[PDB]
């Protein structure tokens, strides 16, 4: 179980303040159970999503579900067990935490999926994460 | 000055095809019909045949 | 040494002595353009390719004479089996020979006053029946004329002597020895026209949006008042069709994809070579390319 | 005071055709990879339902980068020879750039 | 195939679209035109005529091109001649009187 | 001419191992275009342990093709630029045999 | 012609036609002059212009 984050959010804003390109949107979500704020860049294309939709979201270190860290790059690989259980994932880099959040609001994490971009808010259950060191693979589900 | 040989744009060879041309125009054929009746469905043969200046025959006159 | 092979289909629509049609499915874009691009500039023929002008009086140049004669076609089926000049043992004496460098010899002269014209049927050829001139666009075919292909026009005191040799060349080194004089292949595609779409939209609209169609494509089948596809290998890829759909605003109507297989090819030929044994030649070149590029000998 | 080489004609609208289509797929991208240097970077959307991996053109861009490189921009942030966040704007492309 | 191959990063600027327009009917002029089984001898309302201050509209070109087969914006679908695949962008083509001037280089 | 196969004193095809990454070699083939190096490409994608297939021309004006093959463990460039080669040779053998099948049926 | 910017008529009209490569005489034997020059096939165009169809010269 090679698992630094997984929860379940709930859309409610698509193109926040400006739709940039045909294929690629900001998506608003708000969590449950953890309570968060989540902004995300998405393919539009090969997986749009509609207003008032649910989708359960992981964050996996390494793809390979056996503790083995390598990239491994291999994922239409025959059957080597990585984890293909869910259905949309982007590899991406951490590049800018905030869990210093010096004020009344919770930690800031931004990632740079190279070139799509996350904003993931809060500061409990959430300090595994580290500065640099691009290792996110943002796994999204339903 | 003679029709060249081998439209320059495809490749076709071309360069028998002037006096029948002449003939199918003489008879009382239009262009379009001409070009249809020897066979050029390509308009880079149809181009090189419609434009053809000749003037082997100014060169033959002015001699001696 | 698994198997990581695909296996190709030949379907002959239609196929003559200077023309071919054939339905290559079930291999890739690359393997097609390969075989455009050997039988355009790889595959061999014998053309002329020096001339020594003995006497010229005609009110054309040397130049334009040799030019002429460069471009006439010559029938080359032992082409593939003569060897290209600069690799030949014998033969250094500028003349014939028996694996490349066959002779030519023209002469003519006007001693009327009705304008002679010297053709491509003057040439006469030593080495006789193996690569004489080009004859089938005169006899054999019905087409244009059977004057052939005129070089000169002369007069009374007008004269032309000279003699020509032909050799072997490929289309890369000059225009003169490509064989092909059309190679091009197309795709063919997918039509999934909706039905539960075309139903809504009246038929005053169904014989318009017929009707912005630049090649017959559609058919409008008045009896049962619906549309049917007669012909999908005259589509061009213009999108005229469905952008006259975007503009009525009835999308999920029709779509088209190109299929990515299933590849129609169009051969022609100068005449040279026939059409079959083009295709063959190309293959048998790629052969021999693949060959000549392996480092079997050092595995480690 | 400014650069005297800028991108001139085709280059600039080759960039603005390269932002226009965002997602590059394999074989486009590997073969665009013979070119600058830095191999290739791990795919942006490593998978999907539908296709299989995607880049971006971003990623694209790195390639011509020199080794080790940290900047910081009105639109660009690079990190370790790597373009992690470029701003949108089209209009001022030959400024970013 | 082309004979020869310009840039379209010329037009836009020197306000020439007389070029564009002469290879439109040049090409309306040397190509075939079908359908013509019965109801005309169909190649009588042909237009030629590309006088100076009289010359033919927009529409009597693109519903020649149309009536030749052709795509009536002017563009012509093409495929590569190195990877054999379609080019995304639509090529518009067609012939034109073109000069050699002297001084050589 | 001097344009067409490569003269004495130069190797048809060179091999070059790359330094900084294992499995990885550049094959610098003279004496071609983009018709070998397209096909060969192509059926390099559709191999399992293949990562990487690429050719590219050092200038468009010269004459040659530099591949490049980065591949896993279980095999190696050799292995899989050998594979690609003698599939390709398979095949042609394949399409000759269906092309002079169907000439046969214009029966003469 | 009159679709084109003034400047670029002025070029065709006073320069280029007066440069091209083309048709050079119908006696070449006698023209003892510097720097004759000539195609080999010379063409007209396709199009048709009102002028060059009542002068009749190619
Ligand atoms: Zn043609
Ligand atoms: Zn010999």
């Amino acid at each position: 179980s090679i698992i630094m984050f997984e929860d379940i959010f709930v859309v409610d804003k698509l193109d926040p303040d400006g739709k940039k390109f045909d294929k690629v949107t900001r998506i608003e979500a708000t969590s449950h159970n953890l309570d968060m704020f989540m902004h995300l860049d998405v393919n539009t294309e090969v997986y749009p999503m509609a207003v008032g939709d649910k989708f359960t979201l992981a964050m996996a270190p390494t793809l390979n579900l056996d503790g083995t860290p390598d990239t491994g790059y291999f994922t239409p690989g025959a059957k080597k067990t990585l984890a293909d259980k869910y259905e949309y994932v982007m590899h991406g880099k951490l590049y800018k935490i905030t869990e210093r959040d010096g004020q009344t609001p919770k930690a800031e994490m931004y990632v740079s999926f190279g070139g799509l971009l996350m904003l993931l808010r809060g500061d409990p259950a959430h300090i595994s994460h580290f500065e640099l060191d691009q290792r996110l693979f943002l796994l999204m589900r339903k | 000055m003679i029709i060249p040989v081998r439209c320059f744009t495809c490749g076709k060879v071309i360069g028998n095809k002037w006096d029948t041309y002449l003939d199918l125009l003489q008879a009382d054929y239009t262009e379009g019909d001409a070009l249809d009746a020897i066979g050029l469905v390509r308009y880079c043969c149809r181009r090189m045949l419609m434009t053809h200046v000749d003037l082997i025959e100014k060169l033959l006159n002015y001699n001696t | 040494g698994a198997t990581y092979q695909r296996f190709p289909k030949v379907k002959i629509r239609e196929l003559k002595d200077d023309y071919a049609k054939f339905e290559l499915r079930d291999t890739d874009v690359s393997m097609a353009n390969a075989l455009r691009r050997v039988m355009i500039s790889e595959v061999p023929t014998v053309a002329i390719d020096l001339v020594e002008i003995e006497v010229n009086s005609s009110v054309l140049n040397d130049e334009f004479i040799a030019h002429r004669l460069g471009l006439i076609p010559l029938t080359s089926e032992r082409a593939m089996s003569m060897r290209f000049s600069r690799d030949c043992d014998a033969c250094d004496g500028d003349g014939q020979c028996e694996f490349c460098s066959v002779e030519f010899r023209l002469s003519a002269k006007c001693v009327t006053d009705q304008t002679l014209d010297v053709t491509s049927k003057d040439l006469y050829s030593a080495d006789p029946t193996v690569t004489p001139v080009d004859f089938g666009d005169s006899s054999g075919a019905d087409s244009s004329e059977q004057r052939g292909i005129i070089i000169v026009k002369l007069r009374r005191g007008q004269e032309l002597k000279l003699r020509a040799i032909a050799r072997k060349g490929i289309g890369k080194d000059h225009a003169k020895w490509s064989p092909a004089a059309t190679v091009t292949f197309m795709y063919e595609p997918d039509i999934i026209i909706n039905e539960d779409m075309m139903d809504t939209l009246t038929d005053d609209e169904k014989i318009d949006l017929i009707e912005s169609s630049p090649t017959k494509v559609f058919d409008f089948d008045a009896v049962t008042r619906q549309v049917v596809v007669v012909d999908p290998e005259a589509y061009t890829y213009d999108e005229e069709v469905i952008k006259k759909a975007e503009a009525m605003g009835k999308q999920g109507l029709i779509e088209i994809r190109p299929k990515d297989d299933s590849f129609i090819f169009t051969v022609e030929s100068t005449g040279a070579v026939k059409a079959s044994q083009l295709v063959l030649n190309a293959i048998d070149l790629l052969k021999q390319k693949l060959d000549a590029v392996r480092l079997s000998d050092d595995t480690v | 005071g400014q650069l005297i080489l800028q991108l001139g004609l085709d280059s600039l609208l080759s960039l603005r055709v390269m932002m226009e289509q965002v997602f590059l797929d394999k074989a486009s991208a590997q073969q665009l990879a013979m070119y600058g240097s830095r191999s290739l970077p791990s795919p942006a959307v490593v998978k999907s339902s539908k296709s299989g991996p995607a880049w971006t053109f971003f990623q694209i861009l790195q390639l011509a980068f020199p080794e080790r490189l940290s900047c910081r921009g009105d639109g660009f942030i690079v990190g370790g020879s790597d373009l992690l966040s470029f701003d949108f704007g089209v209009d001022a492309l030959a400024s970013i750039i | 195939v082309p004979d020869i191959v310009i840039n379209p990063h010329a037009f836009p600027s020197r306000q020439t679209p007389g070029q564009l327009l002469e290879a439109a009917l040049s090409k309306g002029i040397a190509c075939p035109m079908q359908k013509k089984k019965g109801k005309s001898d169909a190649y009588s309302k042909v237009t030629r005529h590309a006088t100076p201050f009289s010359t033919p509209s927009v529409d009597d070109i693109t519903d020649q091109l149309h009536r030749a087969g052709f795509s009536r914006s002017g563009n012509e679908r093409v495929y590569n001649g190195r990877t054999g695949e379609m080019m995304r962008s639509l090529i518009f083509m067609g012939p034109n009187f073109y000069q050699r001037l002297i001084h050589m280089s | 001419y001097e344009r067409f196969v490569v003269p004495e004193g130069t190797k048809k095809v060179s091999y070059e191992r790359d330094t900084k990454i294992i499995n990885a070699a550049s094959f610098t083939i003279e004496r071609e275009d983009h018709t070998i190096g397209n096909i060969v490409r192509m059926q390099l994608h559709r191999d399992e342990n293949v990562l990487f297939a690429g050719y590219q021309l050092p200038h468009p004006l010269k004459y040659k093709i530099i591949v490049r093959i980065h591949t896993t463990s279980q095999s190696s460039p050799m292995q899989a630029y050998n594979q690609a080669i003698n599939d390709l040779d398979k095949e042609l053998d394949f399409l000759k045999s269906q092309f002079e099948a169907e000439v046969a049926k214009f029966s003469n | 012609a009159n679709h084109d910017h003034g400047r670029r008529v002025l070029y065709q009209s006073q320069k280029h036609c007066q440069q091209a490569i083309g048709f050079c005489s119908t006696n070449p034997n006698i023209r003892c002059d510097t720097l004759s020059q000539q195609l080999f096939y010379p063409q007209r165009p396709l199009f048709k212009t009102m002028a060059s169809e009542c002068l009749q010269k190619d």
